[PDB]
């Protein structure tokens, strides 16, 4: 089997992008923030505090397919400080037509208050490894490792678009999303992440300099976090770009045409295009904008967040030894 | 902008 969504930026900024998901019987229409830096499948529901509902809500008791797995609970924090936790049903969830049974959904008690906010996003469907889970006492398995047995090929794909839709596929590889061919590397899982080691960078046309980045593919993240020595080395480049102690970044003038960047997949090379990396405004009107490409320190790993990944076709092969590819579009 | 699990 196979499936292909569409998935759509939920504001102006592309600050996320949403992807429809069907789940129970008769199927709800959730839309669903996919997230290759986490491994939960949770929901706004008819469970959630009333008054921390602003989204459209799963209904276990609607539903004839939904089972409650019995003493089972979860708990979730993520690194933009937002968290949610509830009791666990197992469900029928399809996604661009591909269908698991059995799936794990995580029925939030309780939501905080960055998904109140945002009515846009309701809940998160997490493509990370299985060992990140965090129902207890045992751990659920995410959408697409219940998905291996019956997918042609155990591969997902993600093709986001710059302030456009853009699609994830599951089974297969489309040939005409991208130009050239792909370029695959090495995986470590020993953190539960999509984990790789880029071959290095360039900034504009200047020189590749060879150097191990060490990151995560998250399509779960906006921007593009990276080592403070080169997004320095980026920065340089753009005369009106500074660091923003009190906006937290770079910050540059809107009206600056930027630099491309390039990073290594071994011995290829993926260029994202200057425009790509202004972010926007920092409020309508303003004439400063938000740079795309900010230091990874505060956070401690490297992740190649929406910013990097729109620039290319992104293959996820989750064989059993798994690798990354990458390719231009 | 968002940065999804710790």
């Amino acid at each position: 089997s196979t499936g292909s969504a569409t998935t759509t930026p939920i504001d102006s900024l592309d600050d996320a992008y949403i992807t429809p998901v069907q789940i129970g019987t008769p199927a709800q229409t959730l839309n669903l923030d996919f997230d290759t830096g986490s491994s939960d499948l949770w929901v706004f529901s008819s469970e959630t505090t009333a008054s921390e509902v602003x989204q459209t809500i799963y209904t276990p008791s609607k539903s004839t397919t939904a089972k409650l797995l019995s003493g089972a609970t979860w708990s979730i924090s993520y690194g933009d400080g937002s968290s949610s936790s509830g009791d666990v049903y197992t469900d029928t969830v399809s996604v661009g037509g591909l269908t698991v049974t059995g799936q794990a959904v995580e029925s939030a008690k309780k939501v905080s208050s960055s998904f109140t906010e945002d009515s846009t996003i309701d809940g998160l469907l997490g493509l990370a490894f299985s060992t990140l889970n965090t129902v207890s006492p045992t751990q659920q398995k995410t959408f697409f490792d219940n998905a291996k047995a019956s997918l042609d090929s155990p591969v997902f794909t993600a093709d986001l678009g710059y302030h456009a839709p853009g699609t994830y596929n599951f089974g297969f590889i489309d040939t005409t999303a991208y130009t050239g061919s792909i370029t695959y590397t090495a995986v470590s899982t020993k953190q539960g992440f999509w984990e790789w080691t880029s071959t290095g960078y360039a900034v504009g046309s200047g020189t590749f300099k060879s150097t191990s980045i060490d990151g995560i593919a998250d399509t779960g993240t906006t921007l593009l976090y990276l080592p403070a020595t080169v997004v320095s080395a980026y920065w340089a480049q753009v005369s009106g770009a500074k660091s923003s102690s009190s906006v937290g970044g770079y910050v540059f003038p809107c009206s600056a045409t930027l630099p491309s960047f390039t990073f290594g997949v071994g011995s290829a090379r993926i260029v994202i295009p200057g425009d790509y990396i202004d972010f926007g405004p920092i409020s309508t009107g303003s004439s400063s904008c938000f740079g795309g490409i900010q230091s990874s320190a505060g956070i401690g790993i490297n992740i190649f967040g929406d910013v990097a990944l729109k620039a290319a076709f992104v293959v996820f092969n989750g064989a059993t030894t798994p690798t990354l590819g990458f390719a231009s579009k | 902008p968002f940065h999804x699990v710790i």
